[PDB]
Order: structure tokens, then C-alpha cells, then sequence
């Protein structure tokens, strides 16, 4: 009867239609909702258990400069900023930090180090003057929650009361048992009943872009769930 | 010369040079397309238990890894290729398994879900979603592995002659 | 849909971003404020077991860390700002945690020494001892965290409404 | 009585007369035996236990080149290829993957990286022309096996029927415990009874080349064993 | 002041700067001598157990590692330099340590196979096996540690005064 | 009453006065006195104990070059090294192996790698001729010990009889519980007596440079001690 | 045994070591310690009690 599966951002069990994606928002600190999962009318129902089930969830955001004459090899941003679970070295994390793409030249662009206090980053490179450029830097300084809908868009409630931040989502490294993230809560739903999975946070994060070497889509999330049939 | 009559329930693992198993070149977007087939032998049983380890290593044909947003499910299969919902196990995704260490690394090691048993004429598939727009498998640098011998950490797949013991039909 | 009722003990972790927390900047040889102050939140009670890890991560104001012979001192605090000597837990120095690894690995997560609690309105501070001659402290990447959520490892702070429990008051009297 | 010793491909306990070493065959693919161990006059007899008794065997291959005017820097292979243990870097490794020599510069050769997809690696350095090179890649696509003999060439059994590949051995960080590889089947035998370690691969493996500067001895066989004095 | 009555059995650790330890240079193809000489002392016994962590990091005159087809194999004595096929410890290759890490990791090291001791006047030798047309070995460099004093891992080397036991006697004709 | 203090090469609870440092000798090995506490009037009596208290301890030494033209990118060395827990790679290590300084371009100079084995370290910059130079690499080939003193240069007895060596001493991954170092003995002391940490090696080592980066006093100790009151 | 003393910011019955002194800030409104007296070697204790003690401080 129960089995226990990984679900995506994309696809997966469901289908790429009971799912769907959204951005937040950045003036109006509001709590949107970048996710969200809608049970299908093929499953029976849909169960959800914290210290059970582990979880990844990779965000980024997006931000582009212009050339000058002069060798910046660096750039300021407009979002927090540390490494992967803390280093000072790149290729050592567990992923990039980030990362940068050249318009012009399109080929990816390695990264150096950064300052990892203030909004700075390194770039390797050397770029032109009038080239165009887009980087996906770590984000910050957010807070992640979850909750339900009754087919209606009409809250019943909420699986944690408390929110967890983003910030040490990224700091703890993943993927690793025991020390593995594991939210609280015990929720389930059943047909065409759906889970949101919320955002607080002032930088505006992505999904798409469609010219991103690591990948079509850019962010990420992968929850593990108990399914019945 | 001496040796030791070993056990029948012999510990072995699988992997892609061996004749029971096959692959074929995967594209984009083709779940119904097993990347990876396996078979039961002729006269034997094999057996892999819950905490048995997995190990893919799918790799683009320029030598690189693919998007770690593709997923990998393992399932058990009815004779002619037929699909099973109940058997299925291992249904991950192609990231967060850091290559490099994965089978050194007990942590890195992922394991099953479930039990599973393969009767002597029976079939397993390795079906692989790949998002669009993306880059295809290729089969010369892929592989499969699963279970552990030679290790103290991990589980190894269990193997016996389906002619010796004589509860093995009342077993499968 | 449906939700478990979740036991009113609830497991939780403390950092910056909180309403019933603060911070400010501090300078050199210059124990007596508190780089942190903390304080019980209306009609809850906040519980600290004796085995609950610490991880105070601060850094100097161009992005370093700072002289390891620096101390820290959680301490308990009467109201008023008026600071105990019994209930003091973790005297501990600045060096030998290796941030890196430090939350994430169960031997580096230092943990405290006795248990503690907090009534609805108390106060615990985080005095830092920094010696002459150093750099001072930047509250903007400064952090302090306590209590381990999400991880079988180490333990997590407990918290309850005030208000759902009779022995509550009880408990609050017993300190 | 008991003891619990090494063996090696070179003398050791033996004295070596009673080892042997060969080459394997290309052209029919044959369970060639590589190499063999008799149990001299002075002991009493040989014990084998697999879970219990560690192992390493590191085997490689030779190839040449010719030197040319254009900047080679790489060259292709005929043997499948991959980083030991995996990692895309040099010197990390428990040990080279590849070692390079060159004939009239009587030096090592370093190596920077290769693809380890096709059968590629690059080289450091930029050979003359003319300049004769050998090279001692690691080797893969193999198996490797055991079986017993009773003082006639003349088989009576074999240890474990299924063929274990040295693909495989490679990928496993060898020397570790808990991660030691440990073979199945438990053999014994005494005065004068052999065993051979057989090998069935396509690539032309080595023992021998006075010319390999990481010892004498390129490859290398290191077995635990139980003896009864 | 004050000190502990420490017990008798002391948990120690050898080395080269030593006074009942020698060593001296080796060529090539070159097995009956100990490169590394050891001696029990007058009035003490000396005992490594089983699970001893063992360390041999020999070296090239030139400085480097050897042919790891080399092979280190330490054996007790008789008197007389007089070595014994029973009692004989850690037949080794030379190869396969890891130098960097060795002591450093618990995985890396290297433990014996079965008991040994060392009564008041006994001697333990450290053969070594060079292949031929090699490289020789360098006494400067080159190093034995043996028993892992100052770590939770490992085990360390016994010794007790010959004097103080009156069962001392008895333990030496054990063996 | 008892608590659980830490004690540094400075100051820290006892006020630089009942503290003193001084350096080894070369020509005569002999068990030079390199550091002593002495316990001040104010406290009661100071208590020691292995197996519970924790240390760290790290040594460095200093030497010199001169510039040349040719492109040196390399130095030889008068001590034994070896990497920080071993590695070959740098920035991973708990600390560098090595420092260097240049007098003239009064900047840090990064480190490359080196060879490990004989007395070697590379440099990654490319120093001028003439200009002077300054490096700090790390120490080997030593023993440490301790030793009490009653108020009168008379020693009165030792902590524990055999040296540890501060070879061994680097090689431990330090600041790790588990594998954090406790030598043995169970000293302790009352007022104006002291302890003196005692040092037995060739190298000359420092503890006070006024030209170093990484900190004005170059080397350390930190010790745990337990104090009545 | 007991006696009743006045002590003051410099020296007298302590001399002028186990007394300090020090100024207050200004930017940073913060809780300073402007006196601090140790107790020397010599006593056994000092006691402190108030509606008892008088005071001074200018």
C-alpha cells in the first residue's frame, strides 16, 4: 500500500499540471507562495511527516551588470551573501555559490572567491566593455513555511507554526543522514487538495531562464513523502 | 587443494558487464523507455533486501553529468515488460549523490526503500525522466551498481541456485 | 485536509531574527553589556535543557574572525538587567569552535553545562570579554544560535503557552 | 600456530621461486593466469577466508607514442579509463592514475587532468619531436579470479564461482576498513599446491619495465593470509 | 602541591630519541638486519598489546617514500639477536599507509595481529625488504612510532618497574 | 567554587607579569624552558589533569633568504615539515603550514605547495633580487614536557615521565572532542608555585616577530585548567 | 576586631594600588565602572551595609 517517493518542482508523480510555480514578491514584504502541489484525482491521499522525511531546496535569484573599460572582476549585490555550508574556497562546496554567464562569450564563467561579509562577489574573468552579463547568486535573509488549501483556495490551517529561514537552509550541509533537515509537523490531504509552500523574503528568486549552464531549471526543491498508492 | 563449501545464499552485486542486464541510449523526456533493463537467470533467484545500497552513475556522451533535476525510479516488472505499482523501490533523483564519494561514503550511500525479490524468470527497469532541452544519456559512459559486497558497511544482493533447496518454488 | 495536534511543548531554535531578541555592536575590553540580550515573550515559557548545543559565530566588521582568547558568557539575568551568578551556563572561549564544521558536526557542537528556564518575563545575556588592542565586534554579520531543530543530533529549546497549562505558573515559581 | 601475514607479488614469506608472474593474452580473450603462489616445502598449510582477510591490487598497462612537432599535450588510449576512487583532480588520489615517462628526458612527466570518458589524458608537458614516451595508464573492463591447483596443473575446485571485476576494485578507495574489500570463498591447502590468481581483460597489463620511476615494480599484489607456521 | 599516584602500569609510546631504541642505515636486497634495533630496559617490563597502532615512515636519502613493494616486518627476539618465528608482529608492505594521515586517522592506522611482551632483557628488530636496483634507506629521516599515547583512538604501549611487582617475576616467564 | 578556565602564552586571568616566554636553544640539544605560569597571589591553588583538560600548542620557527635574479619560486629549509594533519593541498588545512613575508612589498605572500619530504616549500610569487624576505614554516623533530617549581628554581617532581612529540603533536587534527589531545598526569599547585612547559628540539622557534600577518604573536598555547576560585 | 572606616578614591587604608579609577562614555550610553576597590592581601573581609554607612560623592 505505502510507499515513500521524492517530489519535484517539475513533473515527477504528478504531471507538470498539479503543480505550479510562481516568483514573490519584492517591494510588499509578503508572505507569497513560489509552490505549490495539488494531490491528483489518481492518488488516494497524501501524507507528510516531519523527523521522517527529509527535503532539499536549492533557491537563487538573478541579477545582471554592464561592461566598462575598466577590469572590474568583481561585483556588489543587492542580497546577502555566505557559502555553502561556509568556505572561503570554490569547488570544495557542496555546489556553486554562484554563478555567472556571459551574453556575448556564451560560456560559463568561473568564480574566484568573494568577501562573504558585505554583498560582494570575484569574478575570474576579464569582461568587455558593452558585454552583457547574468549571475544567480545564493540568496539570503528568507523564511520558508508551509500550508493547506481545500480545493478552494481557502486556508484550514498550517503545518508548523513557526517559520524556518532560508539562511540556515543553506548553511547546514544536506544531504546527509543525521544530519539532515527535517521540519516538524504531521499533515495530509487527499484529492485535488493542494500544498503551498511559501516564501518571505525581499529578493526576488527564479525558476527559469533559460540560459543557465547547470541545468534548465535554475532553483530547486525535492521533499520526500509517504504516498498511499 | 581445499576449499570451504560456501553457503548457497551467495552475496554478489550487479552491475553493467554481465549477461542477465542491458542498456539502450536514452533522449529527453522518455519515462517509458527503460535506460537500464535486468533479468532473472535461468534456474536461480535473486534477492535484494530493504537496506540494500544503489548506486547510478548516468553521465552525458560529452562526459558530464545531467541535470540533477532528472529523476531515476527503480521498478519491478510482470513478465513482457509489464510495469508493477506495489514492488516498486527507489524512486530518486539524479542529484544529491555527490559521485565521488558516493559508494565510499556510507552517508553518501543511498539505500532502498523496501525488500524486493526477483523470481528466475522476472524483470527490473531503471526508467529516467529528463527534462526537456537538455542532454541525452549515453549508454557507453553510464552504469548501474547496486548492493555491497566487499564491505563491512552495506548490504549485499543475495543469490542462490533455484535446483538446490527444495522450499525455494515455495519461496518464490 | 488535516493537521495533527501538535504537543504544546514545542521544539525550536533561537537566532537574529526574532521580535524578543536584540543585538548591538561592541568595542574592547568591555565585558559589561550584553552583545546579545534576550527576553521572555508574553504568556510563554522558554525551556533550555542542559544538553543543548551553542553557536555563537561572530566576526569583525571587515568580515574576520577575532582573537580567540576572547570569551563568551551566556548568563541568566533577574529582571532589570540585574545579572546572577548561579544559573550561568557556558563560559566558553571564542576559539576552538571551527565555524566551518561547528553546528554541523555532533563533536564540534559545544554544548551547555546545566539546565536552564525562562519565565515569561526574564532576561539572558551573551557578555563578550574581547582583550585590548583587537578589532571590535560587527553586529551586522555577528549571529548566535541555540537549541538544534531538524537534525537527530543535539537537542532542541522547548517553548509553551503559558496560558494551556495549569502547572505552568508551577513550573515558573520552580525556575 | 596461526599468524596473520601479508603476501606479495615479490618474494615476501615465499623466497621468489615458488611465486610466478605472467602477462595476460589480447587477441582471444582467455582466462589467462597472471599470477601464482605454491606453498613451499618448510610450511604446513595455507589458509584463505574471505570477510576476514584484507587485499590490494593495483594493475596498470603500457603504451607508446611518437613525438611530432605539434603540440600534442594529450593523447588518446586503448584501455577504458577513469579517476582512482573518482575525482577529476590530480594528487588527491590514493595514488596517480597515470604516470608518464620520456625516453631522452630521463624525468617524470606530470599530469594535469583528462576527460576520464573517452579514452583521453593530457599531459603537462610539450614532447619534442622525435622524442620517444611511455605512459602506464591505470587499466579497467576486467575480471579477476581464483582457483587451485594440486601440484599438476590440474584443477580440483575453485573458490568462489563468480568473477569479481577489477572495474569495480579500482572504484572502491581501497585500505580502509569497514570499506577493505573482502572477497567470499574459504580455500586451504599445503605443501606444494598452488593457487593462481587469474585475470580475463583485453588490455595488455605489466609487472616489469626497468624504466618506471615510482618503484620497480609497476603493479603490485598485497593479499592477507592465515598460516599454520 | 599535589600528584596523583599515578598506576604503575604507564601508558607510553616509542620513538627514535630514545636511549634503549638504535637504528642505522640499509642498503637494497638486504633483509637479516634490523634497520630499527629495540631493547628492553634494566628492572622494567615493556608490553604492546594487540590492538597496537604501529608506524613506520621510512624515507629516500634524497627524501622520499620507497618502493611500497617494500616490505617492513617487525619480529621479536630471542637474546643474541636471535629472531623467533612464534611471536613475530605486523609483516607489513610498505606501501598502503598513507603517510599523511596514518597516525592522524584511526582508518589509516595500522594496528598489530596478535599480543607481544618484552621482558627486562629481550630485543625486537625491524627487518626491511628493498627490491633490488633501488633506492636506500636514510637513518636520518626515517621513523618508527609505535603505541598511540594522547588520543582516544588507539591503544598505548605498557610499562611497569620491574621492582615494584612481586607477580612481575611471573608475567616475564609467561611471556 | 571550581570552574574551567582556559590559559594563553598572554595575560588572559593571570596580567602578562606571572607569565614568561623564552625560545629554545641550537648548538647544545638541550630541554630548554620555553614557557612558565607561575600562580598569582590572588587565587587559591590551580589544579591539573590529562585525559580532561584540553590543549592546543602551535609552534613555527623563522628563517631568511635573499633575493636573486634568477626566478628562485622555491626555498630549502633547516626543519623537517610536513602538512597540517597532512595534505598536499593548502587552504584546506586547519592552518598553513607555512608564512612568508616580503620586507620590502610589505604584503602576505601565498604558498603553492611543496614536496613534504625533504626540507622544501614552493612560492607562488616571483620575489626580486636584492629584496629581503621572511617566512615562518612550520616546526618538527621535538618533544614537550612539563615540570613543577616550588617558588625557588627546585624542582620538586615531573607531571608524567615521557615526552610526547610536537611532531605527532601537529599530526593530530586538532580542536576536535574525540580527537582532541589529553597527555596524562595529575598535577596542582597553590600560590607563586609554577609550571614550566619545557621544549627539546633542534630548530629555533619564536613567539614575537612584529612583522607577522596572521597576528601579532606568531606562535601559541592554549591550555584548559581547572581553578579554585 | 571590627572597626568603622571611611575609605575614599585614592590610597588610604589600600594605598593607591588595589584602588582604580576611570572615566564613563559618552556615545554609547552604557552602564560603566568608573571606581572599583579590591580588597588587599592583609584584611579578612569587608562588609558593607546600608542605612548604616554614610557617603560622599562629588
Amino acid at each position: 500500500q505505502t510507499q515513500e517517493y521524492t517530489i519535484n518542482h517539475t513533473g515527477g508523480v504528478l504531471g507538470d499540471s498539479y503543480v505550479t510555480t510562481a516568483s514573490n514578491q519584492t517591494s510588499p514584504q509578503r508572505e507569497t507562495a513560489v509552490l505549490s502541489f495539488e494531490c491528483p484525482r489518481k492518488f488516494e491521499e497524501i501524507n507528510y511527516v516531519g523527523q521522517r522525511d527529509a527535503t532539499r531546496f536549492v533557491p537563487r535569484t538573478t541579477e545582471s551588470i554592464t561592461g566598462s573599460a575598466n577590469d572590474d572582476t568583481v561585483v556588489d549585490l543587492t542580497a546577502n551573501i555566505q557559502p555553502v555550508a561556509g568556505e572561503e574556497v570554490i569547488a570544495e562546496q557542496d555546489y556553486p555559490v554562484a554563478v555567472a554567464y556571459n551574453v556575448t562569450q556564451g560560456v560559463e564563467v568561473d568564480v574566484v572567491d568573494a568577501d562573504y561579509a558585505a554583498d560582494t562577489v570575484t569574478l575570474g574573468t576579464n569582461p568587455a566593455d558593452g558585454d552583457e552579463v547574468k549571475v544567480w547568486p545564493i540568496m539570503s535573509d528568507g523564511d520558508v513555511q508551509f500550508r493547506l488549501i481545500n480545493q478552494f483556495g481557502q486556508e484550514e490551517g498550517r503545518v508548523y507554526p513557526w517559520s524556518t529561514p532560508l539562511y540556515r537552509w543553506h548553511d547546514f550541509p544536506q544531504l546527509k543522514r543525521g544530519r539532515e533537515i527535517n521540519l516538524h509537523g504531521s499533515a495530509s490531504w487527499s484529492e485535488n487538495e493542494t500544498l503551498e509552500i511559501l516564501l518571505d523574503a525581499p529578493q526576488a528568486l527564479t525558476w527559469e531562464d533559460s540560459d543557465y549552464p547547470r541545468g534548465q531549471y535554475v532553483t530547486t526543491l525535492e521533499q520526500d513523502v509517504e504516498i498511499t498508492l | 587443494p581445499e576449499i570451504g563449501n560456501n553457503g548457497a545464499e551467495k552475496q554478489i552485486s550487479l552491475h553493467k558487464g554481465q549477461p542477465f542486464i542491458d542498456t539502450q541510449d536514452v533522449g529527453a523526456a522518455d519515462p517509458n523507455t527503460p535506460a537500464v533493463t535486468i533479468e532473472g537467470p535461468s534456474d536461480y533467484v535473486i534477492a535484494i533486501d530493504a537496506g540494500t545500497p544503489v548506486a547510478p552513475e548516468f553521465r552525458d556522451a560529452n562526459g558530464d553529468k545531467l541535470d540533477p533535476s532528472t529523476r531515476v525510479t527503480i521498478q519491478k516488472c510482470d513478465k513482457q515488460g509489464n510495469p508493477l505499482g506495489d514492488g516498486i523501490v527507489f524512486s530518486d533523483t539524479l542529484g544529491r549523490f555527490e559521485y565521488s564519494k558516493m559508494r565510499s561514503d556510507p552517508d553518501y550511500m543511498r539505500k532502498t526503500t523496501t525488500s524486493l525479490m526477483i523470481d528466475e524468470r522476472e524483470i527490473v527497469k531503471i526508467f529516467v525522466e529528463v527534462p526537456p532541452n537538455a542532454n541525452g544519456m549515453d549508454a557507453d559512459n553510464s552504469r548501474i551498481t547496486i548492493g555491497d559486497d566487499t564491505s563491512d558497511y552495506g548490504k549485499a544482493v543475495g543469490i542462490v541456485e533455484h535446483g538446490d533447496l527444495s522450499p525455494a518454488e515455495s519461496k518464490a
